[PDB]
This record gives structure tokens, C-alpha cells and sequence, in this order.
């Protein structure tokens, strides 16, 4: 069903924020503190790639064809770098820092988050301010474009907004939960990470209460809930895909406890708790069959069906 | 396509009404053709460029005509493939360049013609019927297993004369058969040509409807309706009966009674062609027209422009009308607007258009495991298109993207 | 060490050329983002059917006064209707319960209106876009009650020439968070 | 839609019968064409619709149902296009547009 | 070896030689009748080859990325 293959990185060291594999299935980018390591899984080599960021890198993104790597950090840099050719464009357009980003599924629009209740858009060749999405009430964590088609933009934010926008003109189109008001008494938990599925018809959330739900965005309610039988972290979510029937979801806890939920029924078959036992976990991403992990301490564990 | 799943209450139109973009292209154009999706607009430019536009930010991504095969004179018509991978481009520099966007600046195979052209039309992505000027046959050029042998297949039987009919000026392939090619002469007559994809052809249908220079023949995408634009002031939509064996009959006639203008280009609706557009020729005609193709009446007018509009294109996904205003050169564009909705601020608002008299109930004074699938893509959009074919994305130029800060 | 020193000048004075990205007021952002400090603080650093044919293209956006407000998308002249007020129609006893029931849960906005003294126009769940404009004691809109064919719609005109994206006001006439000085410091 | 009463064939509310009479025994030209009273009755529909849209519009502001002539001058002089069309004209018992020159307003 | 740069210096030099030993023979393709809408190919010796002589502005710009890179470690 799922087993462990290999771990090559040591635990301790610098600030590690995001682990990201390109969607080809082979080329991994590990965000260290102002550094990116490249780990080719085929022949098991390493490569270091440093970029012209100043501060602690939060955004990292991969190309759909693995030809360019865009990042983003909190000195207002909006940076897209090449795999060997260097820095390509620097947009420097938000008046607030940036947490996470994604790509258009053609590769022309890297999307972008600003923490002063606005979300903006950049073209690579134009380099200008395309659109303004000003509909938010808090700092925005993750904006996940779905995997297959680049139509809709789901937003995640620190007030509790499962809010879904437009890419074609940039207007609000769906909101699944309420904002700080409508109970106004701390009833709405803040949201850490919103994610789409492979199809893009199902939306996934991990909240600040460390409760995972799989939203149907279309109808307006939820069809799944995944408990942990309080968090102070921005941890990531992933849906690993085996070739069999059930793709398990995965998120990380305050510490190295990582259950995986069956999503078809709701039971809990596997859990990878053998690693990360000191290390508090921010980011996870996958490949066709190679899923990585990361924490404050940079442990990249690979796995296999 | 998930934006149209969230945009309306559930009502979406069947023609655009307003015009929301305008491509500021100062060098003028001749033809505008979209991709087989709504993403890419090929622009047939006047001097000999092709300035291909990404239809999300109104600023280009490439230019076909940098490395090899740039058009010296004007470029006349263009089509695209089934998937949007190639480009077949007919021009007035006596050259039909099949381009491929895998190498998005270089041609693949050209042909030095005997003179200029009018149009091009593809049946498969390689084979392309071209209209050589002053030629009473259509030398359809096919890219064969080798690229060099452009077999100049004469689209005429060896005995048949169109003497007294002039040259062939239009050839448009059938959508649903993919092997019978409807062509129209320079004087009146209409032929059919069943290519065997060997090279036997049958002149199954011949006729004459009215003596004019047939500027354009279109077929509806359901293969039912076929409209003919003469050099006089009429549009004859006909009904198509192909089981081969072909015969047409007169459905409707569309004219401008007031000014008596010529119709430059005509184009049909998406599913069965329930709406016919046209662009008039003379000045002060500043607007595309629409017609209900059954009743016949002028039902709507795309009143957005200021000039005379020459060519037209209707991609059915984005529901846009691209058209070069011929005088200035700018590409006018229409789009179905979607107004914003405050109903998506909280998960329960409602936008009722009237002050509703809600009845007073009793409640006002009182104090899962569904089936889950993650693997399949979408199959049909709200428009009901051929979707679940993941299209040929045009890759951006990842050969010289690092240069593009310095000097084009 | 010889590699990194020659790569030092690639990031010592060439980090002084590239890092010119200061454009804000240089807020307190020296706290690390691996800490994930919450900072739950209200800090604002940004710059802050019959009568349908007759309305104006005003949009709602994030307000310069409050959470949400309307932005007039054209230079409106003196006395033209901006938006007909649309919503529910419910009388005084049933709106007496809803006046507290929403604030029992605690929404915190007075989304009713008055046509005559018996009945209100609710705008919490239903409504038009006409509800979104907020209070300022200096007026730029009023709402006369006109009658259309036996039943009274409520229609919000202008007083003065509102400009492009000039945020509209409304008096309510039963604090003042407009930021205006020439005002009473409360609502009442 | 119908066959009789040419206005109903055109979809107007103004008569095309009367307009085709008044282009012959008004002696405007020798031979009035058949499309000509149709086009003219549509324009006189539209300008009457443009006024009576704006007339009852400013009837609603006054709060009265019916339209008095005072509402017609307020519909004509407030609108620039109509004002240009009706530049020379005086609408009888119709008042003026309420304006003061703003030098005369107090300090 | 130098397998990360020489792919460019194969294709920077492809402009010099592989474009060179094929597109040099366009100038003796004027030479068929004797040493204008018939055969308007005379200006494309310096208008379609205008970018070819301005390709030297960019082909060394591809050839100085490793001048930035080999000094960067
Ligand atoms: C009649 S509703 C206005 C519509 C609401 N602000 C909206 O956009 O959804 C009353 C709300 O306006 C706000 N408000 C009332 N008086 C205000 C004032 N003088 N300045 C700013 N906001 C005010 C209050 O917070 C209250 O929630
Ligand atoms: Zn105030």
C-alpha cells in the first residue's frame, strides 16, 4: 500500500520552509534559508542552487515543464529564476510581504498573495500589474490553482476564508466558510492551507484546529472530515496517489506524528511516525509515486506505493 | 472550464453582446483566427508579421516569422489543427508555411507559389487546401511522409470543365464527413469534391445559384447549414444533405435593404448554427450583425465599434468575436461579461431583484459517505463542448527568455 | 574558502545593487517567518424590476470607511438615482425579533430600513447592492420614498456631483468611524 | 406577427398608415418609397419613447403619477441631446430649469 | 566535457556554420536568370537577414551567461 524508500538529508541545520517536487516526478527543490537544493532521484546526485533573495524564503514554485523556479520572500521580492540561466524577472509589486504562490497551468501567470488584503497578478513577459483582488480580511497563506485546468483560484487566509476567486477578470465567485464575524466570538477557526485535488473538483483544507476536510466547492458544503485522534503552525497538506483504489491524504502535526486518512471511507490504516520525532513539520509535496516531506529541520523522506 | 460553473445563477448566453477588450496593434491586420481553445489568437498582420496573442492579458507570447519563413508580403488566411499544435498560413508572398509551435519561431515546410493566394483550409492537420489565384482547380498541398513532396493535387476531374465558371476561389471542408470538400467557383457554380485521402475525386455536386464572385462558403459545425456569400448583396444559407450524394435547398436570404452593402465575412454559431453573423463592407457600417437563422430577422447588432470590420472569428469556449477594424488596424473584441456577485461574500446571501413579501412562519418567535472519485477529469462543461481533450499548450519561449529584458 | 569569497562579491556589493526594494513605511518585519508569530492586530497599512433600467454602474469594493462600501464608477450628476433599495418586506413585530436574533449570535449590522412605520426592508440574507453604503454624517445621498404602482420602493438619489470612484455616503437619521472632523462623534 | 396594420408587421406603436398618407398629401417629393414611412414611424416612436421615458422619470421624483408640462421641460432641458434637438423651442406653461448663477450665491 | 554550456555553443555556432553553410547559397539563388514582383527575394538578403546580422547582439548574450556563471563558483 505504502512503504518507506530512502532518506538522504540530515535533520539539523538552517531554516527549512518548503519542499517541492516538479510535477515531472524527478526534480526536487528544497527551500532552505535563502538556498535551494536539487536532488535528482534517478541517479541520486545533489545540486545546490542559490538565488538573489535576501530573507527567509516562503514561496517556492515549480514549472509544469521544469524549466523555471519562482520564489518569493518578504522584502517585497517577486522573483522568477531559471534552472540554469539565472534570475529572469523581478516584479516587486506588493506593498505587503508574500507567503505562497502558484502557477497558471499554461505557465504564463505566476499568481501572487499580498498580506494587506489584496491579491494581484503578474505576467512574465509583460511584467505589469494585471489585476487586483482586494477581497480579504487577513493575511493570505496559500492560493492553489488546480492541477488540470487553470480556471479558478481558491484562496486561503488567516481569518477563516475558504474563498474562491476568478482568474479571467478577478472577482469573488464562492466562499465556503464565514469570516471573523457571523458569530464574532472566536467561533470561526483560522485556515492554514487550501488545496485542490487532481481533477480540481474537490477542494482540501487544513485549519488551525488541525482538522482536515474535503470540500465540494460546487454544492456549498463538505463531504468529508478528518480529525486527529490546536496547532501553532502553517503546515502543509498533500494527497498522495497510489495506483490502486484509494488515494490517502496527508498533513503534518505539531510534531512528527503523520497519520494518513482513507478518503473513500473514513478510516485510518497507515501512519508514518517513525521519522521527524523532534522536528515540527511545515511542507509536503509529491510526485507520481515519490512523496517528500520537510520540517523546521530538513528531513526529506521519500516513499513508494 | 470552471469559471462558468460558478459565474451565473445558471443562465449563460449564446452570443456576446458587449465589447470589452481592444488589442492595440498599430500595424494593421488581415485575418484573426483563434486557437481551437480560447487561449491563443493568431493575427494575420498586414506587413507580413504574425503577432500571436495570449487571450488573458492582451500582450503577446511569440511571433511566427523570426527564424525561418517570415512573410515578406501580406498574410491572407490561417487555420489551426485539431489540437492547436500547428498553424497553416497562407500569404501574399507566394508562400504557405506550415508552422509548429514546438519550435515557435521556425517554419517546417514551405512552397514557392506561382502567384499570390486568397485563403487556406485544413482537413487534417497536415493537408491543407489553398486557393491559388487565377486557377480553376485547387492545388491542395499535403505534407507527406517526406515534407518536400507537396503533391499539387488538382481538385478537378480530368474531363470536367468549369469553363464559364471562372476560377475556384473558396474551398471549405466538411465537418462531419471530413472527406467531401465544398468549393465555389468565381462565377456562380458550386462543386463538391470527395477526396479519398489515393487521389480519386468525384464531382458529386455541381450547380449554379446566381452569377457572382463567391467570396466565402461556410458550413455550420453540425454539417446541416451552409451559407454562401456572393459578390452581390445577398447571403444564401442552404441546408446540406450528405449521406457521396449531395443536394441543397434554399433556406433564407439576408440582405441590407437600406444601404445595400456587401458582406465581407460570415460566421455561424457553435452547435447547429442557430445564429449567423456578418460584417458589411461600406463605410458608416460600424457594426457586426446577427440573424436568427430560422426566422430570418435582424435580431441583434454588435454596436461597439467605430470603423469598418473586415474579418471575424467566433471561438465557442470564450464566446468572443475578434475582428480587425480595417481602417485603424486594431482588433476589436467582444466578450460575454459576467457582473460581480456579493452573494459569494458569505455562504448565504441572496440577490433578489424585488422587495419580496415573505410570509410569516411560526419559527420567528421560537428560541456523510457519498461516493468520492479523484481520478477522472471533467467531461462536459456548462456550454457542452468537446472538453476532456487536454489541448496542446503553446510553450513559451524557453530558449531566450533570459534575453527578454535586453533588446527584444 | 576560495570559492565563497569570490562568490562573496557576487552577494556583498551586488546585494547592495539589487536589494533596492524598499517601498513601504518600513514596518516591524524583523521577526522571522519560521517563528510564525500570529500578530492578530487590526493594523491597516493599505490606503483606506421596474426600476432596474434606471440605475448607475457603481461597484462594491473594500471601503475607505468600513468593511465594505460602494464605489461610483462614473461621474454622477446632481439628482440621479444611484440604486433602488431592494430586500425583504417584514413588519415591526417580526423585525423586532430579528433585530436582536442576529445580534444574539452577534452579526453586528443594522440591515433593516423603514418605508412606513409598520414595515421594514430587511437586507441581512436577501437584498440589493444598495445596502452596502455606510454612514457618514455629511450626506452625499438621501433616500426619498416614491411609490411605483401601489407599493413603495425606496430609491437612493444623490445630493452632489459624485465623481469616479468617489465613495458614497448616507445619513441614517434614527461612533462616527468615517474619519471626518465636521461631524458628530457618534451615530446618534 | 400579424398581416393587417403595417405597424404591427413592423412592430411599432406609431401608425405607418398615417405617415404614408402624410408623405403624399404633404407634397414632400414626387414618389415616396415603401420603406420610407416605416423608417420614419420608427424614429418618431423612438423620440417619443425617449422623451416619455425621461418625462415620467422626473414625474417619479416629483412623486406625482401623471405628467404635467413642467415635467416635460425638466426632461428636455436636463438632457443634452434633447436640448440640442429642442434648442429653439418653448414648451408652453413649462417653467425654466432651476439654476442661479453662483456669483450671486452668498458667502 | 562541459555538457551545460556546449549545447549553447553548438547552437550559437549553428548560426555561424549550420545556418552558414546552407543559407550562404541563397545569394547564388539569385543567379538563375542572370547575374520585381517576380523574384522579390533581393531585399531579404538584408531584411530577413537583418535579424541574422542582429543575431550577433544576442548569440554572444547567450554566450556570456557562463561568463557570469563560471565566475559565480
Ligand atoms: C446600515 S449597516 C451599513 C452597511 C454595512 N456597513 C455593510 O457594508 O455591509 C450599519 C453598519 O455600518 C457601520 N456604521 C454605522 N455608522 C457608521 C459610521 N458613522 N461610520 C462608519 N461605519 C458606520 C456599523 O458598523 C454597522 O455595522
Ligand atoms: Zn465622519
Amino acid at each position: 500500500m505504502l512503504q518507506f524508500d530512502k532518506q538522504v538529508l540530515p535533520a539539523s541545520g538552517k531554516i527549512s520552509t518548503s519542499c517541492q517536487i516538479s510535477p515531472d516526478g524527478e526534480l526536487i527543490a528544497i527551500c532552505q534559508n535563502t538556498d535551494m537544493l536539487v536532488y535528482e532521484i534517478s541517479s541520486s546526485k545533489m545540486m545546490k542552487l542559490t538565488t538573489t533573495h535576501k530573507e527567509c524564503i516562503n514561496c517556492l514554485c515549480w514549472s509544469p515543464d521544469s524549466k523555471c523556479i519562482a520564489s518569493g520572500s518578504e522584502d517585497f521580492t517577486v522573483e522568477i529564476t531559471h534552472i540554469i540561466y539565472g534570475r529572469i524577472r523581478r516584479l516587486m509589486g506588493h506593498t505587503a510581504p508574500v507567503i505562497s504562490i502558484c502557477y497558471n497551468n499554461k505557465g504564463n501567470i505566476l499568481c501572487s498573495s499580498s498580506m494587506d488584503e489584496s491579491i494581484k497578478e503578474w505576467h512574465v513577459l509583460s511584467g505589469t500589474a494585471l489585476k487586483t483582488m482586494s477581497a480579504h480580511s487577513d493575511a493570505v497563506v496559500s492560493i492553489d490553482i488546480p492541477k488540470f485546468d487553470s480556471s479558478i483560484l481558491s484562496s486561503g487566509s488567516y481569518d477563516g476564508l475558504i474563498r474562491i476567486f476568478d482568474t479571467e477578470s478577478g472577482h469573488c465567485l464562492k466562499t465556503l466558510t464565514y469570516d471573523k464575524d457571523w458569530i464574532a466570538e472566536d467561533g470561526v477557526v483560522p485556515i492554514s492551507t487550501v488545496k485542490f485535488s487532481r481533477n480540481g473538483k474537490f477542494l482540501l483544507v487544513k485549519s488551525l484546529d488541525n482538522v482536515v476536510k474535503l470540500w465540494e466547492y460546487t454544492r456549498g458544503t463538505v463531504v468529508r472530515t478528518f480529525l486527529w485522534p490546536k496547532l501553532k503552525y502553517n503546515c502543509g497538506l498533500e494527497l498522495i496517489y497510489p495506483q490502486g483504489k484509494d488515494p490517502l491524504v496527508i498533513s503534518g502535526n505539531d510534531s512528527g506524528s503523520m497519520c494518513v486518512w482513507n478518503v473513500y471511507s473514513k478510516n485510518l490504516v497507515q501512519k508514518i511516525d517513525e521519522k521527524h520525532r523532534n522536528s515540527p513539520l511545515i511542507s509536503i509535496s509529491a510526485s507520481y509515486d515519490k512523496v517528500a516531506t520537510l520540517s523546521l529541520n530538513g528531513e526529506c523522506n521519500l516513499f513508494r506505493v | 472550464a470552471n469559471l462558468l460553473l460558478q459565474d451565473p445563477f445558471g443562465v449563460l448566453k449564446e452570443y456576446p453582446e458587449k465589447l470589452t477588450h481592444t488589442l492595440e496593434v498599430p500595424v494593421a491586420a488581415v485575418c484573426v483566427k483563434f486557437s481551437p481553445r480560447g487561449d491563443y489568437l493568431a493575427v494575420g498582420c498586414s506587413n507580413g508579421a504574425i503577432i500571436i496573442y495570449d487571450m488573458d492579458s492582451l500582450k503577446p507570447i511569440a511571433m511566427l516569422g523570426t527564424h525561418s519563413g517570415a512573410h515578406t508580403r501580406s498574410v491572407q488566411s490561417v487555420c489551426w489543427s485539431n489540437d492547436g499544435r500547428y498553424l497553416w498560413s497562407s500569404g501574399r508572398d507566394w508562400y504557405a508555411k506550415l508552422w509548429d509551435m514546438t519550435q515557435p519561431t521556425k517554419c517546417f515546410q514551405q512552397y514557392k507559389f506561382d502567384g499570390p493566394l486568397w485563403s487556406c483550409h485544413v482537413v487534417r492537420w497536415n493537408v491543407c487546401i489553398v486557393t491559388v489565384v487565377e486557377e480553376p482547380t485547387a492545388y491542395v498541398l499535403t505534407l507527406t511522409d517526406r515534407q518536400n513532396a507537396f503533391h499539387c493535387f488538382p481538385l478537378l476531374e480530368q474531363d470536367q470543365d468549369i469553363s464559364g465558371h471562372g476560377y475556384t476561389l473558396v474551398a471549405c471542408p466538411h465537418p462531419t464527413i471530413e472527406s467531401i470538400i465544398i468549393t465555389g467557383t468565381s462565377k456562380g457554380w458550386i462543386n463538391a469534391f470527395q477526396l479519398d485521402l489515393e487521389d480519386k475525386i468525384r464531382c458529386c455536386y455541381e450547380e449554379k445559384i446566381a452569377n457572382a464572385n463567391i467570396k466565402q462558403i461556410i458550413i455550420s459545425p453540425s454539417g446541416t447549414r451552409i451559407a454562401i456569400n456572393g459578390s452581390d448583396r445577398t447571403i444564401r444559407q442552404y441546408q446540406l444533405i450528405v449521406e457521396h450524394s449531395v443536394s441543397i435547398e434554399l433556406e433564407h436570404k439576408y440582405q441590407d435593404i437600406i444601404n445595400r452593402l456587401q458582406w465581407n465575412t460570415i460566421f455561424f454559431s457553435n452547435h447547429s448554427g442557430e445564429y449567423l453573423v456578418a460584417s458589411a463592407h461600406g463605410s458608416s457600417a460600424h457594426d457586426l450583425y446577427l440573424w436568427e437563422t430560422s426566422s430570418g430577422s435582424l435580431v441583434r447588432v454588435l454596436e461597439g465599434a467605430d470603423e469598418e470590420l473586415l474579418d471575424i472569428d467566433w471561438n465557442f469556449y470564450s464566446m468572443r468575436i475578434a475582428s480587425n477594424g480595417f481602417e485603424s488596424g486594431w482588433v476589436y473584441m467582444w466578450s460575454i461579461v459576467i457582473p460581480p456577485k456579493w452573494s459569494a461574500l458569505a455562504p448565504d446571501f441572496e440577490e433578489v431583484e424585488e422587495n419580496i413579501d415573505y410570509q410569516e412562519k411560526e419559527n420567528e418567535f421560537d428560541i456523510e459517505e457519498i461516493a468520492i472519485d479523484l481520478c477522472t477529469p471533467e467531461k462536459y462543461d456548462v456550454r457542452g463542448n468537446d472538453i476532456s481533450m487536454p489541448s496542446f499548450v503553446i510553450p513559451i519561449d524557453y530558449e531566450g527568455v533570459i534575453i527578454q529584458q535586453h533588446w527584444a | 574558502y576560495q570559492q565563497i569569497e569570490q562568490n562573496g562579491i557576487i552577494r556583498d556589493n551586488q546585494i547592495a545593487l539589487n536589494e533596492k526594494e524598499f517601498d513601504s513605511t518600513l514596518a516591524s518585519t524583523t521577526g522571522s517567518f519560521i517563528a510564525e508569530g500570529f500578530k492578530k492586530i487590526p493594523d491597516k497599512l493599505k490606503s483606506s424590476n421596474q426600476l432596474t433600467k434606471r440605475k448607475k454602474p457603481v461597484t462594491f469594493a473594500r471601503s475607505a470607511i468600513h468593511n465594505w462600501g460602494l464605489y461610483a464608477l462614473e461621474p454622477i450628476a446632481a439628482k440621479e438615482m444611484i440604486i433602488e433599495y431592494v430586500g425583504e418586506s417584514i413588519r415591526q413585530p417580526v423585525a423586532e425579533m430579528r433585530e436582536k436574533r442576529y445580534i444574539k449570535s452577534g452579526i453586528g449590522s443594522s440591515y433593516l430600513f423603514r418605508i412606513d412605520e409598520n414595515t421594514v426592508i430587511d437586507a441581512t440574507k436577501r437584498g440589493g447592492i444598495a445596502r452596502f453604503i455606510n454612514h457618514c454624517c455629511e450626506p452625499s445621498c438621501t433616500a426619498k420614498i416614491i411609490k411605483v404602482d401601489g407599493r413603495k420602493r425606496i430609491v437612493i438619489y444623490a445630493l452632489r456631483d459624485i465623481g469616479t470612484n468617489e465613495e458614497l455616503t448616507y445619513d441614517y437619521k434614527f461612533p462616527c468611524l468615517c474619519g471626518a472632523p465636521s461631524c458628530k462623534g457618534f451615530l446618534n | 406577427a400579424k398581416a393587417k396594420t403595417r405597424s404591427s408587421r413592423a412592430g411599432l406603436q406609431f401608425p405607418v398608415g398615417r405617415v404614408h398618407r402624410l408623405l403624399r398629401k404633404g407634397n414632400y417629393a414626387e414618389r415616396v418609397g415603401a420603406g420610407a414611412p416605416v423608417y420614419l414611424a420608427a424614429v418618431l416612436e423612438y423620440l417619443t419613447a425617449e422623451i416619455l421615458e425621461l418625462a415620467g422619470n422626473a414625474a417619479r421624483d416629483n412623486k406625482k403619477t401623471r405628467i404635467i408640462p413642467r415635467h416635460l421641460q425638466l426632461a428636455v432641458r436636463n438632457d443634452e441631446e434633447l436640448n440640442k434637438l429642442l434648442g429653439r423651442v418653448t414648451i408652453a406653461q413649462g417653467g425654466v430649469l432651476p439654476n442661479i448663477q453662483s456669483v450671486l450665491l452668498p458667502k | 566535457k562541459l555538457s551545460k554550456l556546449n549545447e549553447e555553443d553548438a547552437v550559437i555556432e549553428k548560426y555561424v556554420n549550420w545556418i552558414g553553410e546552407v543559407n550562404e547559397r541563397l545569394s547564388p539563388h539569385f543567379n538563375q536568370p542572370t547575374g520585381w514582383i517576380t523574384l522579390s527575394q533581393n531585399d531579404l538578403s538584408e531584411q530577413k537577414d537583418s535579424l541574422e546580422n542582429v543575431k550577433r547582439r544576442l548569440d554572444l548574450l547567450i554566450s556570456v551567461r557562463t561568463n557570469q556563471l563560471r565566475i559565480s563558483f
